[PDB]
Formats: structure tokens, C-alpha cells, sequence
């Protein structure tokens, strides 16, 4: 009952490429993570992997290195190779043999120099996925300087977007809307053009711009101030036939109603 | 004897000195307000960035024995009741039956020892044991506890949720009403005068209690895999009357008697000096302090000073302890234990209490612990995997029979196999007839094989033989043959 | 493989299952699923779970592995259901500000509460669908769920930056007037009665046990019951009639009542062959439920066009219109 002993033939069984007695190993030895792990990569339809999994649970990091080599799991090995944080190796496996899982050992790059408080490093390799969109605004969180400033020079017409909604609940109106045209959100421009009051200005985006969503609400926005016919002309220039042909219906404009009606959906 | 300096030097403001009308008998400062007074009168100053301006000096019924300020509301307590009111009580579209009120109610045969003012709760101490809550917001009580004994004193954290009180016998106790529970402060000293709860952002657990002699230094562990508790973390000596006032990030701002505030530095949070100067015999017991504090950021730069293996684990084995997983995934990423790692990811998502617990206890090689921890959460088979998993093949019988009863065969054969192997012949032959399914023929016939070898080995050899021909398999002959050899 | 040399990994998946491939293409999506997954793309997690539903669907038409992959074919769904639903909930526990209606947020949360299995799913942290839960139960009117979302995160364990918020939510709803506001109690249609907010047998009524319909933008009990065919119609058969003018019992429709039915205020879902149709009697015909052609998700008729409209594609099943 030495453990030692029992170490020590469990890491011949590593040698031996046998699992079975070694699986019983690593539970008297007092090993329950070891044995779990075991159990974990059993459904792996390979023998390789598992005694390298194995050798992992055991220390011995080269022999399970070069068993996953051999093994040509080279997923397997950039798991392994990010789990030991070299970081370094991963990101080679990940650039010659995966090719899919590189976006994903970017991302999981980017955390861990995140998590070290390495940002300019995370927003590079953040950059090299296409996450950075979705992660350096949260990333940035109160560092409102650094994040304008990152969304100003990138000019991803998201992070413009991002930024806007920012400032839009923010109480920052104009720079909301400068926000948004840069971001081309024609959207949000007619919603807050409505909103302030000056609907004049956002019937003239939605008519030069064409935006259906703008169009879209600027008639809802009319149908909303008593006026019909503009906003039934603003639903067919969005192609909203239901809610133009619910509204004429409603004011009972028999003849906008047929036109509306027969390009309508069955 | 008629000033009054306010100053907030952590937020950089300067000192404000406030010339009042009399020589005050207690003195509270609030967010927005200050109020001095005496006897049965006090005055609230508006303490404005520029200067202060006296609203009123209102008067109470009996003898004010303290006064607390918190956002636009005042609480005194006098006579055992505690008023509650406004300070700038505008009479503009303002209901009246929250702009005064009187705890307790008149029903009520019990005077309050301790009152405490938080940013929505009038927290007060009765004489019969009773901690109440009181969210002003909604002017609705929300916690009642009754402790056996009165409480004599109540000290809010600056969160607001969590208390520290201390009753008639000098007995300290964390509570909790989130989880509703009283946790004892160990090695709490009979005449402890006061506490100050930390102010650093990231310290959250961290308080002390100081009386005329020395300063403890207490840290709430609320979440770790052996449960909720109070950790006495160090002490450290204090001048003659130093009565402190404040304690931001390890620095104590402490009362003097020549009326001007003094600055000592807490033994235990000793580490705000320069490091690189400090020897590694030096290091260790900071990294010992550092760990006892939950200060992990602090204690993984101590460590990378350190560079030694042994104190990353340690730094680790606290991370895991504390049920903090992704800092110690970073810290075994650094360390370079790959198995460890991803054990941790594979439990990464967890989210009940109980299991992850469990798990990492498990990781920690406890693993009674871990087989508690597994039984009161929402996957308690878990438990009986790792039994499973630590070839405890009893232990597992045992849980088997509640959780699993479906694998009561297979792990009861598998326990005689380690009888088997381990020569207790008896116990084997038992465990097989017990292992026998109807299901499953290969395994009723192993389970067979091994009844018919026991019996043999038991002398029984009429039965043994029986089985034995009974059963479709030339390996058992073969292996019999030799069993019999064995017997000659 | 050309594109997949080339990295257009989902242009990849589209090509594998455009030529003729069923091994390279389920592996190479479950890995793409795998990335939404592990990254923060529950949206797009959704929509590979999605294809992956249907491709399951499409290649069970082999009567050799019809029964054992139909299921997957469910399950895919139901995880598309439930990644889809938990990605608005992960933006708003995120993003400084809120994109979606509170009415929005608090029927995504209790849906989830309620349809979430006891092993959620990978990236599911069911903390930030809770605490949700809590806050717009809270700020909608029903003080009476507030209080059960609280109870349930007491038993999890919170991260560090949602525990003082959590922590002393549970202790300041205890003011509330105790009472959930009628006007977001779900109401059964065909039993028309009103179901707690929260319901132990999960998204199914009380008194029947019919099952809800939740519209797949902003989840709303839909005024649709689920109706079922006799055992000897046929579904030409069905929509030929319609044309013309505890113990969960089914509501088992016959032929005199389809020819009494309107093809107006009846929802077909024409499943693929493996499937039989599912049909859904609207019990408010004057409101109009919209269907997308593909993933047949049900949308309120005004919520559909404007999503749309703003996406250029149904929100779930990313077709161009
Ligand atoms: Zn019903
Ligand atoms: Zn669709």
C-alpha cells in the first residue's frame, strides 16, 4: 500500500501503452483526478491520445507531447500546449495543422494576456479574430479615453455602432448622432431625428438614403401623428405592405389598398 | 474644543474645518451632512465642496446617546428609541409618513443598545437579542433575527449587507443575512472597543477590532470549500490613546488625543512598502499574509518575486480553497501542470454551489470532503463516480444503494475482483453471487465464473465443480484446471 | 477542401453539404459550433446549432438511421431554442447599455429558467439568466418571481461581480408588496385560465398540460394550440378540408371540423417527409402570427417585418428575404 509504488509502475504502464491495469493504478495511489480524466478521454476513439492523456495526469509532459505527435491529434496537442502555457507552440499547431481551431487559440491568446494585464497584446490578437469587435468594448470597460480612442482609429462600422448606443445611453445626443451617421446606422439617425422632434431632416434621410428599417419607422412615426397618407406612401417605400394595407384598411383607401394588396405576400 | 475637521484624503479632498456652536458631546459625518451635538440638541452642517452651512439644530426627546447620518436621512438614538428622519425635510409633495418615524414600535417592550445607519438600512441592536433591518427606501423592515443574547454593538460593512456585532458577553459574530447565519469571530478579546471594516474596493472580507492595546486584524471567508467562517489573520500594536477612525487599503487613520489624525500601518497588510529590497525569509510570511488576506493579485506578484514552485502552490492550493477557479487556472497555466488545468476547464462552467465545492475539494485530494460536498448538491451520483473513480469499491456499494441501485452488481463484482486480488477469498465469492444480473449474460456468466472458483477455493469443491460445469467458456476450465492443481 | 484550406470555414460547411458529404461536414460544423461556443457568440452558436438540426433532419430521410438521429434532430433544435434566447441575455449583461425591451428580457429569462435542462448546456452560466430574471421581475411588477430568482441564486455560486448587487437584491425585495402583476400572468388558450409565472412542469399549462408556443423574437405565449390529426388523414387531405368553407390528452382534431376550419387562422408547419405537420389553431384569428419558410419559427406579424427589415434575413434562420 506505497503509493510511491504505485506511481512509479503507473508510469511504466505509460511506457507499456497499457490502460487497463494502470486505470486501476491511479485510484490507489489516491489519484481521483487522474482516474476521472482517464474516464473523460476514454470516449476518445483512439489509444494514443489516451495513454497521453495518461502521461498528463502523471506529469511527464514531454512523452505525452510526443505521443500526441505521434498520434496526429495536433487539436489535442494545441489543447496541451495552451493548458501548459507556452502560448508559443500553440499558436504555431494551431497555424499549420488545425487552421480551424486558430481563431479560437487567438481568442484563448488574448484572454490569458488579457488576464495578465497585457492589453495592447490582447487588442492585437483580438484584431487577429474577428472577436475584437464583441471583445475589446468590454475589455476596455471604464477605460472610456482608450476605447473611443480605439473605436475612432479602427472605423469598423460596429464598433461606430457600439460607441453610439454608448453615448445614446449616455445622454450625449449629438455626439450620438455623429456617432451613428459615421456608422451609417440610418436606423438609429430617423429614430432619434423623430424622437428630438425634427422629422423633416429624417424624411429626408430615409428618402435619399433609402434605409426600409428607417422608412419603416419614420411611417410608424407618422401613422403615430394622425398622418395617413405619407405614412402609407413610407410603409410601401419599405416594403411593410401589412401594416400599409392594416392602414388602409383602417382610413379606407379602397384604391391605395389594391395597389398595396396585389405585391402583397399570399 | 468648538472645531470640527472633515476631510476625505483618500479622495483627495481637503481638510474642511467647521466652527460650531458648542462644545459637541458626539460628532457623526455622513456622505452630504455633519452632525455635532449634545444633551438633547444637534446641529446638521451641509458639508458643500466650498464651504459648510448650518441647516438646523433639532431638538429630541431624550438624551441623544448617538446620532447616525447616511444619504439625506439621520437616525438618533435616545432613551433606547431611535428616530428616524430627513435632514433637508422639504415640504414639497413630500409624504409625511416617511419623513419621520420611530423605532421600536410602541407595541414593542424592548430599547435599542446599538443603532447603525447604512446607504438603505437603519440597522439597530435590541435589548432582547434582536438584529433588525429597516430598507429605507421602501420604509419596510426586511431582516429580523433574534439572537439569544442582546447586542451591543453593531458595525455594518460599507457594502451595507454584512454586520459584525458583539453581544453581552463580549462574543463577536459576522452576520450574514443574505444566507441568514452568525458566524463566532474567533479569539475575539473580552474588551474589544470597536471595529472598522476595510474601505480598499477589493478587500471585501477584511475587518478589524481594536481595543486600547492592540489591533486585529479578522478576515470573513465567505466563500471556500470548508464554508463560511472568520479567520483571525494577525494583530499589531497601537500607541497610547490612538482611537482609529478610518482604514483604507491596510493604512489605519487613527484619532489622536491632540485632536490630529496619525497614520499606522497594519502588521498584516505590513506589504505596501517597496518589495524588491525584501529578502525571500522575508517574502514568505508576507505570501503567508497575502494569502490569509484572499489579496491574490498581490500575492501572485510576491510569488513572480519569488520565483519558487513551492509558493506558487501554496498561492494556488488558497486559490483553489477560496473557489476561485480562473485564478488558479492562471496559476497552474504558470506553474506548467497541464492535467490539473484542464481538470479545472472541464469544471470551468460550473455553477452550483455544492458540486463545485465538491469538485474542488476533490482537486485538493480531500476527498470525505468532496463526498460531502457531492451528497447536498444537485448531482450527487458525482460522488459516487469519484468513489468509483478511487477504486473504494465499499464506499461505493454503500452510496450505490440510494443514488445508483442499477450499478449495485457491476461495482459489487468489481469489489470482489479486488477481494480477489487482495487473497480475502470469502468476502469475493459473496460480492460475485451478489454481483449476478439478469440482463447482462456476459457479466452473469463472469459473475458465475468467479462464484465457481470461490467455491472451489472455499473447499466447496462438489459445488464449485457444478458450476463450473455449467458454465460455456473453456478459459475458466483452463484456469480451474490450475486451481485444482493448487488443491492437487 | 479548397476553401477550407483557404479558412472560409462556414463557406466550407456550405460547400460540404452543397457537394455530396455527410462525415467532413457534420465535424467541421460541430467544430464551428464549438468556437461560437467557447468565444461569445451565442447568436451565431445558435444558428450552427440550428443547420446542424436540419442537416440531421435532411440526411435522417435513410430509413437506416431514421429513429436515432430524429432525436438529434430535437435535440439540435431545442439547444438552437435555447442559444438563441441565453444571446440576448449574455448582451445585456454585458453591454453598458440595453438594446432590448425589459418586457423582452424578463420573458427570455423565465423561458430559459423554465425550458433550461438540469445540466445546462456549455456557456450557459445560468447566474446571469437569474439575476436577470430577478431585476426585470422586479422592475416589471412581479414581486412574487423577484423572490424565486433570488431563493434559486442563493444557491449558486455567484461571481464576484454580481455578488454585491445579488446580494442585496435579496435582501430589498423582501419590501415588495409580495404580489405578481396580472398583466404578465401566461394565460392557456385552450383552458382559458392563468398559469403562475413560474410553473414546475415547465412551459406547459396547469389545469391541461398543453404545451406553450413562444414567438421566436421576443418570447410571448402566442395565442396558437397545437391540434393533431386522426389517425387516418392525410396531410393533402388536411389542407384540402381546411381550404373549404395531468394526463396530457391531445386535442385530436376531426375531418367535419377541418372542413369547418379556414386556412386563415390555422399555421401548417409542413415539416419535411420524416416529420408529419404540425398544426396550430390561432384562437385570436384577428392577430396575425408570421412564419419563416425555413425554420418555421413563429413571430408576431409587426415584430417580423421590422426584424427583417433591420437584419435583411429572419433573426433565426439567417435567409435572405
Ligand atoms: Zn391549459
Ligand atoms: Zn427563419
Amino acid at each position: 500500500k506505497s503509493e510511491a509504488v504505485w506511481e512509479n509502475m503507473a508510469r511504466m504502464c505509460v511506457k507499456t501503452q497499457r490502460l487497463d491495469v494502470a486505470k486501476v493504478c491511479l485510484g490507489n495511489m489516491g489519484h481521483a483526478r487522474g482516474a476521472r480524466a482517464l474516464r473523460e478521454a476514454e470516449q476518445e476513439p483512439e489509444l494514443e491520445a489516451r495513454v497521453a492523456v495518461l502521461a498528463t495526469q502523471l506529469g511527464m509532459l514531454e512523452d505525452a507531447e510526443q505521443l500526441y505527435r505521434k498520434c496526429k491529434r495536433h487539436d489535442l496537442l494545441n489543447k496541451f500546449y495552451q493548458a501548459a502555457g507556452r502560448w508559443q507552440e500553440a499558436l504555431q499547431v494551431a497555424e499549420h495543422h488545425d487552421r480551424v481551431h486558430l481563431r479560437s487559440t487567438y481568442h484563448r491568446y488574448a484572454g490569458h494576456l488579457e488576464a495578465s494585464a497585457d492589453c495592447s497584446r490582447a487588442l492585437s490578437y483580438y484584431e487577429k479574430s474577428d472577436t475584437h469587435r464583441f471583445e475589446v468594448p468590454r475589455m476596455l470597460s471604464e477605460d472610456l479615453p482608450s476605447l473611443e480612442l480605439y473605436v475612432n482609429k479602427m472605423k469598423d462600422k460596429t464598433l461606430w455602432r457600439w460607441w453610439a448606443q454608448y453615448l445614446e445611453s449616455q445622454g450625449e445626443m449629438d455626439a450620438a448622432l455623429h456617432y451613428y451617421e459615421l456608422a451609417r446606422d440610418h436606423f438609429s439617425l430617423v429614430r432619434i431625428h423623430c424622437f428630438q422632434g425634427n422629422v423633416q431632416k429624417a424624411a429626408q434621410i430615409a428618402n435619399e438614403t433609402g434605409n426600409l428599417a428607417a422608412s419603416y419607422h419614420l411611417a410608424r412615426q407618422y401613422e403615430s401623428q394622425e398622418e395617413v397618407g405619407q405614412a402609407v406612401h413610407f410603409y410601401t417605400r419599405a416594403q411593410a405592405f401589412k401594416n400599409a394595407i392594416r392602414l388602409c384598411k383602417e382610413n379606407g383607401l379602397d384604391d391605395q389598398l389594391m395597389n398595396l394588396a396585389l405585391l402583397s405576400s399570399p | 474644543l468648538l472645531e470640527v475637521t472633515v476631510a476625505n484624503p483618500v479622495e483627495g479632498e481637503l481638510p474642511i474645518t467647521v466652527s460650531v456652536d458648542v462644545e459637541p458631546n458626539f460628532v457623526a459625518v455622513g456622505l452630504y451632512h455633519l452632525a455635532v451635538g449634545m444633551n438633547n440638541r444637534a446641529w446638521f452642517y451641509v458639508l458643500g465642496e466650498n464651504a459648510v452651512k448650518k441647516l438646523k439644530d433639532m431638538e429630541y426627546l431624550g438624551t441623544v446617546a448617538s446620532i447616525c447620518l447616511h444619504s439625506d436621512y439621520a437616525a438618533a438614538l435616545f432613551e433606547g428609541k431611535v428616530q428616524l428622519h430627513l435632514i433637508e425635510s422639504e415640504i414639497l409633495d413630500a409624504q409625511e409618513e416617511r419623513e419621520t418615524r420611530l423605532f421600536p414600535a410602541v407595541d414593542d417592550k424592548c430599547r435599542i443598545l446599538c443603532h447603525a445607519l447604512t446607504s438603505d438600512f437603519l440597522i439597530y441592536g435590541t435589548d432582547t437579542g434582536v438584529v433588525q433591518y429597516f430598507y429605507i427606501e421602501d420604509w419596510q423592515f426586511v431582516n429580523d433575527y433574534r439572537h439569544p443574547v442582546s447586542v451591543k454593538k453593531i458595525f455594518p460593512d460599507p457594502n451595507g449587507t454584512r454586520l459584525v456585532f458583539i453581544d453581552e458577553k463580549s462574543d463577536g459574530f459576522v452576520y450574514c443575512p443574505v444566507n441568514d447565519a452568525t458566524y463566532e469571530i474567533p479569539d475575539f478579546s473580552p474588551t474589544i472597543k470597536g471595529v472598522l471594516w476595510e474601505n480598499w474596493p477589493m478587500d471585501k472580507g477584511v475587518f478589524i477590532a481594536y481595543d486600547d492595546d492592540k489591533v486585529y486584524t479578522y478576515v470573513f471567508h465567505k466563500d471556500t470549500i470548508q464554508g463560511a467562517k472568520v479567520i483571525l489573520a494577525g494583530s499589531t500594536k497601537v500607541p497610547f490613546a490612538h482611537k482609529p477612525l478610518l482604514l483604507y487599503n491596510g493604512e489605519l487613520t487613527c484619532q489622536t488625543q491632540s485632536g490630529k489624525v496619525n497614520n499606522i500601518y497594519l502588521s498584516t497588510h505590513g506589504f505596501l512598502s517597496n518589495l524588491k529590497d525584501t529578502g525571500p525569509d522575508e517574502l514568505r510570511p508576507m505570501l503567508a499574509q497575502n494569502l490569509m488576506l484572499k489579496r491574490f493579485s498581490d500575492a501572485w506578484e510576491m510569488c513572480r518575486i519569488l520565483n519558487d514552485e513551492a509558493a506558487w502552490n501554496e498561492l494556488a492550493r488558497a486559490c483553489l480553497h477560496h473557489m476561485e477557479v480562473e485564478f488558479a487556472i492562471r496559476v497552474y497555466r504558470r506553474i506548467g501542470n497541464v492535467g490539473i488545468v484542464m481538470s479545472l476547464e472541464q469544471i470551468k462552467g460550473i455553477e452550483d454551489y455544492n458540486l463545485l465545492a465538491g469538485h474542488l475539494a476533490m482537486f485538493t485530494n480531500d476527498y470525505n470532503l468532496a463526498q460531502d460536498l457531492y451528497l447536498a448538491s444537485s448531482c450527487p451520483i458525482a460522488a459516487l463516480e469519484m468513489r468509483r473513480d478511487l477504486q473504494h469499491w465499499d464506499s461505493a456499494l454503500q452510496l450505490a444503494k440510494h443514488l445508483a441501485p442499477d450499478q449495485i452488481p457491476f461495482i459489487s463484482k468489481e469489489y470482489a475482483i479486488q477481494l480477489e486480488f487482495a487473497g480475502d477469498y470469502v468476502n469475493a465469492l459473496a460480492h460475485y453471487e451478489k454481483g449476478i444480473t439478469g440482463d447482462n449474460k456476459e457479466h452473469d456468466e463472469a459473475c458465475l465464473a468467479g462464484v465457481a472458483q470461490m467455491s472451489i477455493r472455499m473447499g466447496d469443491i462438489r459445488r464449485g465443480v457444478n458450476q463450473a460445469l455449467k458454465h460455456p467458456s473453456r478459459v475458466l476450465k483452463r484456469d480451474c484446471g490450475a486451481i485444482l492443481e493448487n488443491m492437487k | 477542401q479548397w476553401l477550407a484550406e483557404n479558412d472560409r470555414f462556414e463557406e466550407a460547411q456550405k460547400a460540404f453539404h452543397k457537394a455530396g458529404r455527410q462525415r467532413e461536414a457534420v465535424q467541421v460544423l460541430e467544430q464551428l459550433t464549438n468556437n461560437a461556443v467557447a468565444e461569445s457568440r451565442f447568436n451565431d452558436a445558435a444558428y450552427y446549432y440550428w443547420m446542424l438540426s436540419m442537416q440531421c433532419l435532411d440526411i435522417a430521410q435513410d430509413p437506416a438511421q431514421k429513429d436515432t438521429m430524429l432525436g438529434k434532430f430535437y435535440h439540435f433544435q431545442r439547444l438552437a431554442e435555447l442559444y438563441h434566447g441565453y444571446h440576448a441575455i449574455h448582451r445585456h449583461t454585458e453591454d453598458p447599455f440595453s438594446v432590448h425591451r425589459p418586457e423582452t428580457l424578463f420573458n427570455i429569462s423565465r423561458f430559459l429558467l423554465h425550458s433550461l435542462p438540469k445540466d445546462t448546456p456549455s456557456g450557459i452560466s445560468k447566474v446571469k439568466i437569474l439575476f436577470t430574471l430577478a431585476k426585470q421581475s422586479k422592475a416589471l411588477g412581479a414581486y412574487r418571481l423577484a423572490r424565486h430568482a433570488y431563493d434559486k441564486l442563493r444557491g449558486l455560486y455567484i461571481p464576484a461581480r454580481f455578488q454585491k448587487s445579488i446580494e442585496l437584491g435579496t435582501l430589498t425585495i423582501r419590501a415588495k408588496p409580495f404580489h405578481d402583476s396580472e398583466e404578465l400572468v401566461p394565460l392557456c388558450y385552450r383552458c382559458s385560465t392563468n398559469n403562475p409565472l413560474l410553473n414546475n412542469l415547465g412551459n406547459v399549462c396547469i389545469n391541461c398540460r398543453q404545451p406553450f408556443i413562444f414567438s421566436a423574437s421576443s418570447y410571448d405565449v402566442l395565442h396558437l394550440v397545437e391540434f393533431y390529426l386522426e389517425e387516418g388523414i392525410t396531410d393533402e387531405e388536411a389542407i384540402s378540408l381546411i381550404d373549404l368553407e395531468s394526463e396530457f390528452v391531445p386535442v385530436v382534431v376531426s375531418r367535419l371540423v377541418l372542413r369547418s376550419m379556414s386556412r386563415r387562422d390555422v399555421l401548417i408547419k409542413r415539416w419535411p417527409p420524416p416529420l408529419r405537420w404540425q398544426y396550430f389553431r390561432s384562437l385570436l384569428p384577428d392577430a396575425s402570427i408570421t412564419m419563416c419558410p425555413s425554420c418555421f419559427q413563429m413571430f408576431h406579424s409587426e415584430d417580423y417585418e421590422l426584424l427583417v427589415l433591420q437584419h435583411g434575413c429572419c433573426p433565426y434562420c439567417r435567409r435572405c428575404k
